[PDB]
């Protein structure tokens, strides 16, 4: 199952497990004060 | 000039090949009584269908084709690719690649596409040329160069059209090429030896069309007229010749009336008018003309 | 998340304060404006799966990389056939490659080899990977073809394509076509800068391939490049290019005639 | 946190920055029908997403000698969309409204104007005729104007005979061009029957009078234009027949 | 927009998606508008 | 207390008193669409009463030299009514059907009708030519036929190229004039995608061919008609959007 | 149910009410009348199979679905052959097919390539696979030939033939080869219909192949495809086609000229 | 056994473990009224 390499090195093996880990938050909302979402963002 | 229609229905030919470089004979009309076009029920022309193998289009296709003899690989017609079969105002099939298109202008995608939709498309955009593929497109430009990815046979662009079934709208990856002139109400036409064709000349001609072709040339003796294509079957609707120096009328044409192949003019300011009708519409004209400098 | 979103049943409001849908773009931030916050939605459960568009899973092509040639004459012959090895060649996987700032990965480069009409002799090759600061073999019977402490690999033509593993190999932390700044130190000249952008830690030394025979071989080879992204990590996010390439390696453009990001329309009030 | 607002129903949604508080007819929010209340026995049918959204109307010029305007809501989106196609077959109707008016100028404009639903609001005829055969009597385009709308001739006395300045007592609300831009008023179903006819019979109708004028120096915008949008609430139909015309 | 080449990329997609314009005028400038999404069907709309 | 039925749908209902058993198409009951097997995001309506009625189309004289009829359920009943108005301003569409099929005559006539439905039912082209210019296509009245219906040519082989005899694989049944005059098929949706339009796909179609010819003594009656009725049971729409024709 | 069916000993009855020989073909219904309810049976034990009539075991043969021919000429050549994947062109496997509406599998598609008089010289060749909306290669040295974000197989001539899995790729829930409506909107004409029964939810791409080399190869090869279905599942089943095909992608028929179920017989009342 | 697969992917294998599951009542029976085996199948 999913090809293990046979060697002593470990690059040269196949892609490992997959991972899922988005956090889309980094670039969408890069802002200090956390916007809610039922609110207007200026006073 | 051979065929003044867009799908060759007009074309008396002698050419007994489907292409003059590497191709294969075609049968004659008569020594096919296993298809359903032959002159065994077409007597008299329909079509024109005599004792010959010639290129013939009966049946209204998109393009003349003859009967090849089946060697057990299946296709027992091939299309004939005619040189001298192409309509004043057809440039010819060109290829289509990618980003880079060999039209820069707008483009158009419709479910009914024939040739005159887009060829007023890119004409009430004030463009030169005109253009399609696929059945569904209409890629207008002005640039001078839509050769960029080179010329194809005309065999190969015979793709149908959507709102029409009998006229070729270029095909899967090939454009075929048009002029915006053709099909037009009225042009101040200047050239040499130019056609001037009814308005919406692919499809059938509106209802109220009316418009005025100028023919001024700088100097000519005399010019010279001809009549191809003429087929108008309603006694309203009317062609007729002007002189526009003092508003005389030279001739008058109609339904009823068979033009002459060929007259003489000793004029240079040549004006044609033709006035619709709205109960019945046909097909339009192809008049020819020659100026004599 | 191994499936995209789901989306709750909503409902209408009519109060006064809560508005959803007026997201300030001042802010630089993207607006968070959901679907059960607007227009009355259902309760659909979505099963559409986001694993084919991750970076692994995008970045698993081989793509072209380089070819190389090999004339191998009689009389005004050369017998080997070095090749720098930069993927910044070839616009597709470049294009590709350059939309991030950072980026770390293993190779998988693959070699395949042909003739010029087309045919498959079975010839004896030998392709050699010269790191940089080894000496490049200069002839088809060189000294530095004994390949003692230098990996090299030997296969016919008419064998399958030969295929190895490449680790990462920069000495920074990762790998950067993007370098704004300078190599060396002193005085920069303002007519030509033939030094500006000249990414420091991306030479990888140079690839090199001749034939073992004794005499000579009439013969014209044309091997091609193909390397396979593995393991791979990116960095800081760059817009795609939208203009053609011009140069190896320096990003350029001209001036004059300029390619617009989208096509023309005829008017702006139409949608076709 | 009250100036702004986002009003979300169906598949559509408005969103305003200069706005007063919504305005709520008689305290009464459109609910449907009750079973005590009902007097038909076929099953009622209730789209809830096809006819419950906000239909947009055309918008109109406010120039300077502009007097007003008036529609008749179960009149004006009757030929328009799922609404409309949904009330020409049917025989009964039930559904309450959510109103929204546009306006915006800038902040060297002035002038107020008055936007608000008059219950069973009757078009009066003008004239100062008793014989019945010279009565003047308006017409259908002026009794029910449509998706376009109809303008008014003395809008002092409403067009009805009744003085526009105790006119306040109806659910209104002002557009002040220094304090807001938009108005918004939800009105429950308001009829001594059940079930009516949407079609030979409007409810309530909606006005916008310019009470204060507009006024501007040369040099300013000249196009000040009078957007209306519409959501049937709680939309309900029965009686099921061919559909009529009108 | 990068959306766009990103959907170039790849050949099949579905989820929603999300228009926001943004006013670029004067201060003392107001006024409304109508932004309108419509499935397919017939061509574009002719009125409001 | 098997060959009597009322079958009330809605405000209609139909009586007979020579029937066979109702026969349930492929053992499924037309349900509402599961929130699992959903892929569309904006709530479909439900009308439940003014779309879920027995409507009755027009009857056909069944002569000696009669071949056969057919129709298609999601387009006979498309223009008339509130199914059809409501099928007209949206884009999705979902429902099953019952159908009846009436045929009475004398204890002294003699026939047998198949009637059954088709899932899928695309019309052949009658011709002997293989080139595409002239390879003949069924118009636009052949493949949907409307409310009237359309007749067959060659119905030994369905006009579809596939024998009659082997269309006893179908959910059917039979109308033998000396056992019953009425013949009952409920069907539900039976489709690969969850919602569908309505104008641009037909999902399945109503056939009813006489394989025994009708024969009587002279003396008898001589008119003997084909009544059908259709009941759009269990009907969602969504996606609404203006008013299309075809 | 491993085996198929077995038969309990019966007896004669002597009795008035019970008709099970009597069921009425108006109703719709298959006659449920057994052996045991009829002339006095024996008991068997029937251990006869019924693995091999099963779906997944009617659709494991792989058949013929394509024919590509490759000219590769000299003056007037193209190079590349462009073949668009469909399985309505040789009615063996259509007619197999054709007995079900909607139909869901996957594929095990198998390329044989061989010489026109018959040979198998060691010529690479490439196999690639474009998939609708991707750009059909125009040359045998065009620029889709890279194969980034692209499968493609390399084999040889004396190889074994390849074979690779297709998935279920359709954007439905499942095939279907009968759609009895319309793809587009608006008005559709009386005269010649050429887009009714259009099969939206069943186009593939298209397959193309070309040969490796520089210059040229003077040889006319032609490739076979071989669909193996696996997986599959069936729905709504269809009576089996008793006319000769006659187009690609319509069914048709003779108006004229029919062809009857059955043959021929002397008179009715003969069994030979 | 049975010539399991070696990959990641799922459509990828050969023809996995049979299902003899018929359910004929589908198509031979599709009524409502359960008809009896011994009686009349009309009243
Ligand atoms: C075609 O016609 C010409 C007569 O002009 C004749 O010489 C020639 O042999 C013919 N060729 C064929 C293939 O029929
Ligand atoms: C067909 O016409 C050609 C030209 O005259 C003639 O040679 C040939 O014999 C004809 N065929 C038949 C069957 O009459
Ligand atoms: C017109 O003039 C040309 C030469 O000028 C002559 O050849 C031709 O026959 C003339 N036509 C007629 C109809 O006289």
């Amino acid at each position: 199952f999913t090809n293990i390499n046979y060697y002593k090195d470990s690059y040269a093996a196949s892609a490992t497990r997959q991972d899922f880990t988005q956090d889309p938050k980094k670039f969408t909302q890069p802002v200090l004060d956390s916007i809610r979402e039922l609110s207007a963002p200026l006073n | 000039p051979e065929c003044f229609t867009a799908n060759g229905a007009d074309y008396r030919g002698t050419q007994n090949w489907t292409a003059l470089q590497g191709g294969k004979p075609c049968l004659f009309w008569n020594e096919t009584f296993q298809h359903p076009y032959n002159t065994l029920k077409y007597p008299n022309g329909e079509g024109g269908l005599g004792e010959h193998n010639y290129c013939r289009n009966p049946d209204g296709d998109v393009s003349p084709w003859c009967y090849v003899a089946e060697h057990e690989d299946g296709v027992y017609w091939k299309y004939c690719e005619i040189p001298a079969c192409q309509m004043p105002g057809n440039l010819g099939c060109y290829k289509d690649h990618g980003n880079p298109p060999p039209l820069t202008g707008t483009s158009k995608t419709s479910n009914k596409l024939t040739i005159q939709t887009c060829i007023s498309f890119c004409r009430s955009q004030r463009f030169k040329f005109a253009g399609m593929e696929s059945g569904y497109a209409c890629f207008c430009g002005n640039n001078p160069d839509y050769w960029k990815y080179g010329e194809a046979a005309s065999t190969e662009c015979n793709s149908v059209c959507f709102g029409d079934h009998t006229q070729p709208c270029g095909g899967d990856g090939r454009i075929i090429l048009f002029d915006t002139l053709v099909g037009a109400c009225g042009g101040n036409y200047s050239a040499m030896s130019s056609v001037v064709y009814s308005p919406d000349f692919p499809d059938t001609y509106a209802t109220g069309r009316v418009c005025y072709w100028t023919i001024r040339v700088p100097g000519a003796s005399h010019i010279h007229f001809s009549f191809p294509l003429f087929d108008i079957r309603d006694s309203a609707d009317m062609v007729e010749l002007l002189d526009g120096y003092t508003h005389r009328v030279l001739a008058r044409f109609h339904g009823r009336s068979r033009p002459p192949l060929s007259f003489n003019v000793s004029l240079d300011f040549v004006i044609l008018y033709f006035f619709s009708d709205r109960i019945n519409q046909a097909q339009g004209f192809a008049v020819l003309y020659q100026a004599v400098k | 998340a191994e499936s995209a979103a789901n989306t709750t049943p909503s409902s209408h409001r009519l109060e006064t304060g809560r508005v959803p849908a007026l997201q300030a773009a001042e802010t630089g931030a993207t607006s968070n404006a959901t679907d059960e916050n607007m227009i009355e939605t259902r309760c659909v459960v979505n099963r559409n799966g986001v694993l084919e568009t991750t970076i692994n899973h995008f970045f698993s092509r081989s793509g072209l990389v380089g070819v190389v040639n090999l004339t191998d004459g009689g009389t005004d012959t050369t017998g080997y056939a070095t090749w720098d090895i930069d993927i910044m060649g070839f616009v597709q996987l470049r294009r590709k490659c350059e939309m991030f700032t950072y980026m770390r990965f293993n190779a998988e480069f693959t070699f395949v080899t042909t003739t010029k009409n087309g045919e498959a002799r079975p010839y004896m090759l030998q392709y050699m990977y010269v790191p940089p600061g080894a000496p490049k073999p200069t002839g088809r019977d060189a000294f530095q073809w004994q390949t003692a402490t230098n990996p090299s690999v030997f296969v016919k033509l008419t064998d399958p394509p030969a295929q190895v593993s490449v680790p990462f190999m920069s000495p920074a932390s990762a790998y950067q076509w993007f370098y704004d700044g300078y190599p060396t130190f002193g005085q920069h000249p303002e007519t030509s800068n033939t030094t500006y952008g000249l990414c420091p830690n991306n030479m990888m030394g140079t690839f090199a391939v001749r034939v073992v025979s004794r005499e000579a071989s009439q013969l014209k080879l044309q091997t091609r490049v193909y390397m396979k992204l593995k393991h791979v990590r990116a960095w800081v996010p760059r817009p795609i290019r939208s203009q053609p390439y011009l140069l190896k390696n320096f990003p350029n453009y001209d001036s004059s005639k300029i390619t617009n990001s989208a096509r023309d329309r005829s008017s702006i009030k139409q949608a076709n | 946190s009250d100036r702004v607002a986002q009003l979300t129903v169906g598949n559509s949604s408005i969103t305003t920055q200069e706005a007063a508080n919504i305005v709520l007819a008689y305290g009464e929010w459109p609910e449907y029908c009750p079973d005590t209340d009902a007097t038909a026995v076929d099953k009622p049918t209730r789209p809830d997403v096809s006819v419950n959204r906000f239909y947009t109307l055309d918008s109109k010029m406010w120039q300077e000698n502009s007097t007003g305007w008036y529609w008749k809501f179960p009149d004006v989106l009757n030929k328009t969309g799922v609404f409309g196609q949904n009330a020409q077959f049917h025989y009964l109707y039930r559904s309450g409204f959510c109103l929204h008016v546009q306006c915006n100028a800038s902040k060297f404009h002035q002038g107020a104007l008055l936007v608000a639903v008059i219950p069973e609001f009757v078009i009066a005829g003008r004239g100062s005729n008793t014989k019945p055969n010279e009565a003047p009597h308006p017409g259908f385009t002026t009794t029910f104007p449509g998706t376009t709308g109809a303008t008014f001739h003395d809008p002092y006395v409403l067009d009805s005979g009744v003085p526009l300045s105790q006119a306040l007592i109806y659910p209104h609300q002002w557009i002040n061009l220094r304090t807001n831009n938009c108005a918004t008023v939800i009105v429950p179903y308001i009829n001594a029957v059940p079930f009516d006819s949407a079609i030979n019979h409007s409810n309530f109708g909606l006005i916008v009078i310019p009470v204060s004028p507009l006024k501007y120096s040369s040099g300013a915008t000249t196009a000040i234009p009078i957007t209306i949008t519409i959501a049937p609430l709680n939309s309900e139909f029965g009686g099921l027949r061919q559909a009529v015309s009108q | 927009t990068l959306v766009g080449q990103i959907c170039r990329y790849y050949t099949q997609w579905s989820g929603s998606l999300k228009v926001t314009f943004m006013f670029t005028g004067s201060f003392m400038a107001t006024g409304k508008m109508l932004v309108a999404y419509s499935p397919p069907g017939s061509a574009q709309p002719a009125n409001r």
